[PDB]
């Protein structure tokens, strides 16, 4: 999934640059650019695969790493139980990230403090 | 249907087993079809070139032919499928290139139908 | 045409050959257009390895006895696993991206490659514990990635049943809850232990049957064909005979199509 | 004979590459139709 | 929770004593629902008074009367009187939500998480896993749906020859439609899986919710011995049978003294 967004991102980086050189080779030029013309075979092509990769019909997975012991696990069998499953139709999205959250690491390589700045809530029912 | 056709037509048969040829006569007798068809339905343009480029696109140079449509067929081998065999396969296939009996090698590899698609093509075939 | 995609099989020896050349021929009947990969360990001897190789697009060879093989180290932790570990090679085909891996000891009896359209471990309801998959056919997609945290959750915790449907369950315990559309109708892969448990069920919906998978101890090809009354060796009851349909399709293709492959390679 | 027969041996796969399958044969059935 | 109920059906008092056994398992594992049997008329007088000890309403349900809903189709599948006595289950418009569980059935933890489920949530089949052990399921009472289910009572019946057949029949979509009408197993455990694929019942019997006791020897049946909670199948765990005939002994005998027999 992430590989994807990777691939996604550096697709549309590489159609972005070919769109700024034909549009500023078009504005050189003195012509609004053709919209339709501006975008070359080849790109089609890339941009196709792209739209490729993306498509899917299995529901993003409820935790990010591979549990060792996952049958086990309280927050996976709570979560199969409640029914989030992150299905299309539903609006709340369970993440489980069993590790700290740190640098070294490829998802959401932002440590503790910045991934809780970035979020938008806390909740810490402790008992 | 068209496996038996193709018997009738060229007195060669392809087995259950080969996927390939099984692939090629389909893909064969369509081809031929679908020129044919052409030139019936279209004014009749006494020149179309039809271009083989392969040993499994041959079964349909080897049907236009015979069903006597008028259209130009060339076919061209990018390899010799009984060479790729012999090669390794025997211990000193350039030289005694004149002396193989082609037909009891082919035989003996269980690649005598393709051996016969590719040597009729290449007879069938004006160039 | 579609290079891309494949049934994978696996034959651990001779007599699991003979499964697979009927498996691969039963998907040539029904008019694949995928390719059909085998995978065998070096018990399969070369004279039957000529015949896999003639029906079966690559047979591409898993030994986990070689130490090169990326398994062998798992194997020197868990020896009683040889067989799962040779299985869980249908991962490496990355080559393919998706494949449908089917036992030797199933028999297509429709065309199934409406399969390719479920994505990652996409496995019918199994008998039994109707929470687990049935690996005898499941749609799966090959990965390095996949496939050596597979060798890892083998090593570290092994398998409940001590085979490929325990090692895969546990890997992947989210289909029997995530999503209804992994799940697999029964009818893609029919075990007759069904038909013999719940006849009634077969009697209704058996008629749609796309896939039988032969359970139990007396695999088809052990059992005795007297073509002239096109009658098995009938035993007591067993669960592959409630239906003298599905086990006379299995005879009657291998007959058919696969003695004169047999014969033709010196079996 | 064997005709009909003959394109069966050809589906199992068995062929009498040697005698009546031989290409020579083929060419005979080829050459019905001319250039 | 006036407006939600676990529901079962007896027929006779041999599956009283399940139902009591049912009832007290629901009780101890502290459901907040009401406990609603159905009893045939075959039910004797003084076990439904036992059965009154445990369960809210005993509901009498009697095919044979002719002012009974069912008893048309009854003429016309006369094999099907259990049958058409549990599906009264869809009667009790009382309720807004059910959970029906068979007389045969024992629970071992809290489930008011099956009022979750919506219409038809039931635990896959051991055997075809396409159809819908009845032993569990949810559902949401309804006059319409009950005259639905006669209709194809009298029209084609069951595949099985009972409920399951005519349940699966009607309720088709479950097999294909929802993953959340397709309750886990655990909330269905028939032994015969635990038995036939025990290697699963070991990794996942621990978390079992509720035993269902399908075989040819019934959990009333079993021989019990109080000496060491003994019983002389299926039942391959014989620690759920042990459950079984304890409760019973515990908190139904009393009960049971107490009203007769």
């Amino acid at each position: 999934g992430q590989a994807v967004r990777k691939q996604l991102w550096d697709t549309a980086n590489t159609v972005k640059e070919k769109f700024g050189r034909k549009l500023y080779e078009s504005l050189l030029v003195g012509s609004l650019p053709d919209m339709n013309k501006m975008l070359d075979k080849e790109d089609f092509t890339m941009m196709k695969r792209a739209i490729f990769a993306t498509q899917r019909q299995s529901f993003p997975p409820v935790c990010t790493h591979n549990m060792l012991d996952d049958s086990s696990d309280p927050i996976l069998t709570t979560i199969r139980r409640i029914g989030l499953f992150n299905s299309s139709a539903d609006r709340v999205k369970v993440i489980f990230h069993p590790e700290f959250l740190s640098s070294t690491s490829p998802l959401l390589p932002v440590d503790y403090e910045e991934f809780v700045r970035g979020c938008h809530l806390g909740v810490f029912p402790s008992y | 249907r068209w496996k038996g056709e193709l018997w009738d037509t060229c007195n060669i048969g392809v087995p259950w087993y080969d996927r390939e040829a099984n692939d090629a006569v389909l893909f064969g007798f369509l081809t031929t079809w679908f020129l044919g068809e052409f030139l019936a339905q279209s004014e009749e343009k006494p020149h179309v070139v039809a271009h083989f480029h392969e040993w499994l696109a041959g079964v349909g140079l080897c049907l236009c032919r015979a069903r006597r449509l008028p259209v130009a067929t060339i076919f061209t081998t990018h390899a010799t499928l009984l060479g790729r065999y012999l090669c390794a396969g025997a211990v000193d296939f350039y030289n005694n290139l004149e002396n193989f009996n082609v037909d009891k090698e082919a035989g003996e590899r269980q690649i005598y139908h393709r051996y016969c698609m590719e040597r009729a093509a290449a007879h069938c075939a004006h160039v | 045409p579609m290079t891309d995609q494949a049934f994978v099989t696996l034959t651990t020896n001779d007599a699991y050959a003979k499964g697979a050349l009927v498996l691969g021929s039963s998907l040539k009947q029904h008019r694949t257009t995928r390719r059909l990969v085998v995978l065998a360990t070096p018990q399969v001897s070369d004279s039957m390895r000529k015949v896999l190789e003639t029906v079966f697009d690559e047979v591409i060879m898993v030994d986990v006895l070689d130490s090169g093989d990326s398994a062998h180290l798992t194997l020197m932790k868990r020896p009683e696993l040889g067989v799962t570990l040779t299985k869980l090679h249908c991962w490496s085909l990355t080559q393919y991206s998706k494949c449908v891996f089917m036992d030797a000891d199933t028999l297509v009896l429709a065309n199934i490659d409406d399969l390719f359209d479920r994505e990652e471990l996409s496995a019918a309801p199994d008998p039994g514990w109707p929470d687990c998959f049935n690996s005898g056919v499941f749609v799966y997609q090959p990965s390095v990635e996949t496939y050596n945290q597979l060798l890892h959750l083998a090593s570290e915790q092994g398998s409940f049943d001590g085979g490929d449907q325990g090692i895969l369950n546990t890997f992947f315990s989210s289909w029997a809850t995530t999503d209804i559309r992994k799940h697999l109708p029964f009818i893609y892969n029919l075990s007759s232990i069904s038909i013999f448990s719940y006849l009634p069920a077969f009697k209704v919906f058996g008629a749609s049957a796309k896939v039988v998978h032969f359970l139990g101890r007396v695999k088809p090809w052990n059992y005795t064909y007297d073509p002239k009354t096109k009658s098995v060796k009938s035993e007591a009851h067993d669960p592959n005979m409630t239906h003298p349909e599905f086990l006379i399709l299995w005879w009657n293709i291998f007959t058919t199509n696969v003695l004169p492959l047999l014969q033709q390679f010196g079996l | 004979v064997s005709s009909e027969e003959r394109k069966e041996r050809w589906e199992q796969g068995q062929a009498d590459y040697m005698g009546a399958d031989s290409f020579d044969n083929i060419k005979r059935k080829l050459d019905t139709y001319l250039q």
